[PDB]
């Protein structure tokens, strides 16, 4: 089956240019279909940046094509996405989908890759832990990361019932993220619970054990 | 480049009942396409050409409209319904989408259970100090978290963040965090978490005491 994942760099500084790629699997872009990209948030708002067909080229971008490029490695069987001049405005979740012919409609999505234009500095988070109230509900505190995203799991991914990350929120260009999880009173605290905390921008990786303090 | 309006923006609906979106165009616009994007999982294709269901679609969803307004019903909304629904078009075009519409699920109230905790002696080496409160299992989205610190009401250095709904249960959580300094902190003795919400007419307290 055909997948396509997006690609390209998490934080990028303002007016600089802005480079990301379309990888597809179970399928060739030569053999028909016009693989787009689009871009959505933070509002929700969409925007469809354009496409690259089949045939090569024959591309088009919305009335905003000054600062715009789409590409393709038919021998890497990929597409590319080259938005030059990139401010702050810029900044959203792209999306590279395939247009099905005939029905007018995209039948295939990647994942989306979000991307941050500031000039703000990568910060690496701290990690706390919260030890814990009324049957035992536990959590984790990260805080004073830039940017988004980190990755926070319960005993290596095996814990995952009454668990609850909550969405990061920015106070001043630096992001704070938290989660709980709730085990019963002979669970915790003579079985270990530890939280795991990753922030690839700052390859920062700690595991921090919730001890009963 | 005609703009999309989808209202409403969100929505609930229980199992059974008619549920109706809308999606307006600037100006006219020659049949329109709706897509269904269940949480964790791509977008597909609903209808096409105004009224046209995709195969694979169930028969309960209904497209209409006309010009510049546009119309998605189901005739009984079933759980697996609740998700978001865009709109898009492509007539007098570049094609453009709506921000699309949130339909969440109704369900039974319930209270949240609600946790505190103190900064953790690492932080307050720091020093910082931030007491965070988890409300968590809630139906109303809508609750009313309050600090106080001493009886006083902080108001400023809080930062609240609620989750989607719960894809087990309908239900939603949330937490509040005061931030402050190590000294700030020190400087005080009781920290209060209250918590107001349909489910109960006096607030929910949860407290500790330095």
């Amino acid at each position: 089956e055909v997948q396509l994942q997006e690609s390209g760099p998490g934080l990028v500084k303002p007016y600089q240019s802005l480079s990301l790629s379309c990888t597809v699997t179970g399928y060739s872009i030569t053999s028909d279909y016009a693989w787009n990209w689009i871009r959505q948030f933070p509002g929700n708002k969409l925007e469809w940046m354009g496409y690259i067909t089949y045939s090569g080229t024959t591309d088009y971008n919305p009335s905003l094509k000054s600062r715009i490029s789409i590409t393709r490695d038919t021998s890497k069987n990929q597409f590319f996405l080259q938005l030059n001049s990139v401010t702050t405005e810029d900044t959203a979740t792209y999306y590279c989908a395939r247009y099905y012919y005939g029905y007018w409609y995209f039948d295939v999505w990647g994942q989306g890759t979000t991307l941050t234009v500031s000039s703000a500095k990568t910060t690496a988070p701290s990690v706390y832990p919260l030890a814990p109230v009324s049957s035992v509900t536990l959590g984790c505190l990260v805080k004073g990361y830039f940017p988004e995203p980190v990755t926070l799991t319960w005993n290596s991914g095996s814990l995952s019932s009454g668990v609850h990350t909550f969405p990061a929120v920015l106070q001043s260009d630096l992001y704070t993220l938290s989660s709980s999880v709730t085990v019963t009173s002979s669970t915790w605290p003579s079985q270990s619970i530890t939280c795991n905390v990753a922030h690839p921008a700052s390859s920062t990786k700690v595991d921090k054990k919730i001890e009963p303090r | 480049d005609i703009q999309m309006t989808q209202s409403p923006a969100i929505m609930s609906a229980s199992p059974g009942e008619k549920v109706t979106m809308t999606c307006s165009a600037s100006s006219s616009v020659s049949y329109m396409y709706w897509y269904q994007q269940k949480p964790g999982s791509s977008p597909r294709l609903l209808i096409y050409d105004s009224t046209n269901l995709a195969s694979g679609v169930p028969v309960r969803f209904s497209g209409s409209g006309s010009g510049t307004s546009y119309s998605l019903t189901i005739s009984r909304m079933e759980a697996e319904d609740a998700a978001t629904y865009y709109c898009q078009q492509w007539s007098t075009y570049p094609l453009t989408f709506g921000a699309g519409t949130k339909l969440e699920l109704k369900r039974a109230d319930a209270a949240p259970t609600v946790s505190i905790f103190p900064p953790s002696s690492e932080q307050l080496t720091s020093g910082g100090a931030s007491v965070v409160c988890f409300l968590n299992n809630f139906y109303p989205k809508d609750i009313n978290v309050k600090w106080k610190i001493d009886g006083s009401e902080r108001q400023n250095g809080v930062l609240n963040s609620w989750t989607d709904q719960d894809s087990k249960d309908s239900t939603y959580s949330m937490s509040s965090t005061l931030t402050l300094t190590k000294d700030e902190y020190e400087r005080h003795n009781s920290y209060t978490c209250e918590a107001t919400h349909k489910t109960s007419t006096s607030p929910i307290v949860k407290s500790f005491n330095r």
